RNA sequence: CCUGCUUCUGGGUCGGGGUUUCGUACGUAGCAGAGCAGGCUGCGAUCUAUUGAAAGUCAGCCCUCGACACAAGGGUUUGU
RNA sequence: AUGUUGGAACAAUGUAGGUAAGGGAAGUCGGCAAGCCGGAUCCGUAACUUCGGGAUAAGGAUUGGCUCUAAGGGCUCAGCC
RNA sequence: AGGUGCAGAUCUUGGUGGUAGUAGCAAAUAUUCAAACGAGAACUUUGAAGGCCGAAGUGGAGAAGGGUUCCAUGUGAACA
């Protein structure tokens, strides 16, 4: 017979293939179309997740209950150090899809990318790229890369550019930079192929890529959560108490004649560390790293127009399982997908962004930088200091 | 040389932090043979018994979260085995643990 | 060895459980040939197995 | 699956601060204490000061480069 | 010496225990299960009845520690136990 | 001349497979260190520590029933 009672279904099947992610950095499946009218710019960055405070800004969207009100937000901290551009690739263009033409390395590369290329880096001889780089000092070598940067100016059609993290000024634990290509959106190919050209072996900050007020999309993995069932993975209804083979399952899975199991049905299985990718996600401040001038260092980076106090982003304690944040960082609105230390795809929108919600500008007033590590109750050190006033120890 | 005797303290809390109740204490003991093997790397650890005495002192629930260890490595002695060094743990009952380094004690 | 005999004549002797039955670790070569209750008295008198004391239960 | 395993540098252990949880530790002194028994002394729950004190604090928190050893390793395969 | 073995992990489903913000049976054939009350002292206790009961009906208050006071006894009026 | 020919009868007897080195060895809080012995020690013996039975016991003796299971020595062929 039929269902008794109409009722939607559990779980999309968008994301069906809920298994562990066969990779660990997020992948750009599709980069933004480029047209020639504008100039050239990156069109991906690659950031490591913090953790997440509040925020106090101004609301200015007409005709709402909340106009002209202060407001707490959610907001996502993400460490995003400068990246050093290492090559560039070329991508012929073909009936059966998109190829890669030739990839055309630096002459040196920095240490923090040789760890991509080794499983065992203790163990190993650092022996990668040691007869490429001697292409660069013969005069047969230097006529070989212009040829084969002419030959990308005919052929290629779309050109991405590598580039890798810096895991030195960042406080994790590993040293392995994470590679990626990065599309280079902008004019023709031959002044796309130049600017690339230019930009070996240089720092690449997030100013570049992205700005304020603007919508980006976030790609990464899932936190990891093991195997689970159907009541978790699923959120299928509990069976009463007075099941005999249990009660957090899926009762009845399938119909007679429908002689196997359909691939739609709630089964158990692994559940997290699923590839992701999240939109419209609203940047509310592109900060900037602690710089020493005239002797002392900058930290004002949750500094605000009233605010004014010489704090950093960084909570008391630090963040909690992360580390301290010292480089430049991006704060998205709202959470993002991964855990800590996490890394994370950022990417420019797919789509023409004109609503009033994506063309607010965001004025922020307070920035909580409050201990995570339980209930602080406390923004600076010297604030509490001055609070609590002297101690025992002192 | 290879006869070096030098103070430990062990922070057992870390080492403990998510076995059960029922198998603090025998756990607890582990680490100590662990602890021994990993500066001086002698597979022939010996424990002395009034170190079982202190680590069982509070039951097999509580386990005190710092011990003070004097531990000493010396020649393994006749019934000839392939371990020619063998490792000698013992307590060192200290009333503080505030600033406490790793002091290589002399003979 | 083994002395489970040894233990079990010293409890019948001190007319006491086993519990209470101490033997000298270090002796142990000499308390394993006793095999009987006259050998077992002297080795009471020699100080190797001594009766252990009673738990306390103070009242106070 | 994701990391590290000597550029006198790396991590590990301990320790020190930061953060946080609970709530003012033992001992001492008090003419504070319902009072009680022989110039004061003995008992007295509890209170006060030492005392936001004492205790815990990554095992999956944060900075040390304070002290200590350890670290150029062991074994098995892979050819156009 | 832990009931005819151990060690390392702490995934889902389990079996046995618990805790849950707001609602309080809307769940279910059905308050199934779970949960509330609970000892003692002082008040108070209905309809009905075969006057014996109902009845610990129902419904209220108190409970710790310390320092004192009073009362309840034997042996020759006071002393001593 | 016959007790003379099997593929079956949920046939009889006997042997061997897949399952499968799988289900399982999860009712009653708990074991740890040192020494002895031994070729071999998580399980044997001794000492110490931490626990349980908590006198309606996991204690000390009986009746029925069992019948050498009681004691000493030795063994680790078969069982535990």
């Amino acid at each position: 017979s039929h269902r008794k009672f109409s009722a939607p279904r559990h779980g999309s099947l968008g994301f069906l293939p809920r298994k562990r992610s066969s990779r660990h950095r997020g992948k750009v499946k599709s980069f933004p179309k480029d047209d020639p009218s504008k100039p050239v710019h990156l069109t991906a960055f690659l950031g490591y997740k913090a953790g997440m405070t509040h925020i106090v800004r101004e609301v200015d969207r007409p005709g709402s209950k909340v106009n002209k009100k202060e407001v707490v937000e959610a907001v996502t901290i993400v460490e995003t150090p400068p990246m050093v551009v290492v090559g560039i690739v070329g991508y012929v263009e073909t009936p059966r899809g998109l190829r890669t033409f030739k990839t055309v390395f630096a002459e040196h590369i920095s240490d923090e990318c040789k760890r991509r290329f080794y499983k065992n880096w203790h163990k190993s001889k650092k022996k990668a790229f040691t007869k490429y780089c001697k292409k660069w000092q013969d005069d047969a070598g230097k006529r070989q890369l212009d040829k084969d940067f002419s030959s990308m100016k005919k052929y290629c059609q779309v050109i991405r550019v590598l580039a890798h993290t810096q895991m030195r000024l960042l406080p994790l634990r590993q040293k392995k930079a994470h590679l990626m290509e990065i599309q280079v959106n902008g004019g023709t190919v031959a002044e796309k192929l130049d600017w690339a050209r230019e930009r070996l072996e240089q720092q690449v900050p997030v100013s570049q890529v992205f700005g304020q007020d603007e919508m980006i999309d976030v790609i990464g993995v899932t936190k990891g959560k093991g195997y689970k069932g159907v009541t978790s993975r699923w959120h299928t209804k509990k069976l009463p108490r007075k099941t005999h083979r249990g009660l957090r399952k899926v009762a009845c899975i399938g119909a007679w004649h429908p002689a196997r199991v359909a691939f739609s049905v709630a089964r158990a299985g692994q559940k997290g560390y699923h590839h992701r990718t999240e939109i419209n996600k609203k940047i509310y401040k592109i900060g900037q790293g602690y710089l020493i001038k005239d002797g002392k260092l900058i930290k004002n980076n949750a500094s605000t127009d009233y605010d004014l106090s010489d704090k950093s982003i960084n909570p008391l304690g630090g963040f909690v399982h992360y580390g301290e944040v010292t480089n430049d960082f991006v704060m998205l609105k709202g959470c993002v997908v991964g855990t800590k230390k996490r890394v994370l795809t950022l990417r420019k929108s797919l789509l023409v962004q004109t609503k009033r919600r994506a063309l607010e500008k965001i004025d922020l007033k307070f920035i909580d930088t409050t201990s995570k590590f339980g209930h602080g109750r406390f923004q600076t050190v010297e604030e509490k200091k001055a609070f609590m006033g002297p101690l025992k120890k002192d | 040389n290879e006869v070096v005797t030098r103070e430990y303290t062990i922070n057992i809390h870390k080492r403990i932090h998510g076995v059960g109740f029922k198998k603090r204490a025998p756990r607890a003991l582990k680490e100590i043979r662990k602890f021994a093997m990993k500066e001086m790397g002698t597979p022939d650890v010996r424990i002395d018994t009034r170190l079982n005495k202190a680590v069982w002192a509070k039951g097999i629930r509580n386990v005190p979260y710092r011990i003070r260890v004097r531990l000493s490595r010396k020649r393994n002695e006749d019934e000839d085995s392939p371990n020619k060094l063998y490792t000698l743990v013992t307590y060192v009952p200290v009333t503080t643990f505030k600033n406490l380094q790793t002091v290589n004690v002399d003979e | 060895s083994m002395l489970r005999l040894q233990k079990r004549l010293a409890s019948s002797v001190l007319r006491c459980g086993k519990k209470k039955v101490w033997l000298d670790p270090n002796e142990t070569n000499e308390i394993a040939n006793a095999n009987s209750r006259q050998q077992i008295r002297k080795l009471i008198k020699d100080g190797l197995i001594i009766r252990k004391p009673v738990t306390v239960h103070s009242r106070a």
